[PDB]
Parts: structure tokens; sequence; C-alpha cells
């Protein structure tokens, strides 16, 4: 049972892990989409700080 | 870059040449005040003079 378990938590954190990554390239797409748009001059410097967080 | 999506650049570009024909008509407007002869040939005299 133990062993059971342990194999499942790692195939289940194996998942998740790369379903973070995935959300880190959508929000790295989403943050150089919105540097794009500060440089010149549709956002300000509050949404690019938001992005960045 | 498809960060701005085609239809928020449509309603601006409308904005845009919105402003430049009111900027048109303004100019026309500021051509007259100066009024220009229409066709060339031999004037007469001024009706109303300097002030009227």
């Amino acid at each position: 049972a133990s062993v059971a378990t342990a194999y499942l938590t790692l195939k289940a954190d194996q998942a998740q892990l790369q379903l973070t990554k995935d959300t880190l390239g959508t929000y790295q797409k989403s943050f150089d989409l919105t540097q794009r748009s500060y440089d010149v001059g549709v956002a300000s410097a509050l949404d690019l700080r938001q992005a960045q967080t | 870059d498809q960060a701005v999506s085609k239809q928020q650049y449509a309603d601006a570009n409308a904005a845009y040449l919105q402003s430049k024909a009111a900027v048109e008509q303004a100019r026309i407007n500021l051509r007259y005040t100066k009024v220009l002869s229409p066709i060339s040939g031999r004037i007469g005299r001024s009706a109303v003079t300097e002030g009227a």
C-alpha cells in the first residue's frame, strides 16, 4: 500500500509540475507582451509590475 | 505583435481618420479668411474697403 501511494503521488506531482511549467510559459508570454506594450507607451508602469509579480 | 487585437486597432484608426477629416475641415475654413481668386483676370475695385 505504501509503495502504491508513493508511486501515485510521484505521478501526480510530475503531472502538476508539467502544468505549473505551462503556466510559467503563459505568464512569461504575458510579461513580454506587456513589456512590448510598455516601451511605446500604451501601458504604464503599473500593469507591467502586476504582470511581473 | 497581436497584443492589442485588430478591432481595437480598427476603431482607433477610424478615430484617427475622423480627426484628419476634422482638421481638413478646419484647414479649409482657414484657407478661407484669405479669399483667393477663383479665376485669373483683370480685377475691379474693392466694393468694401479695409475695415468693413
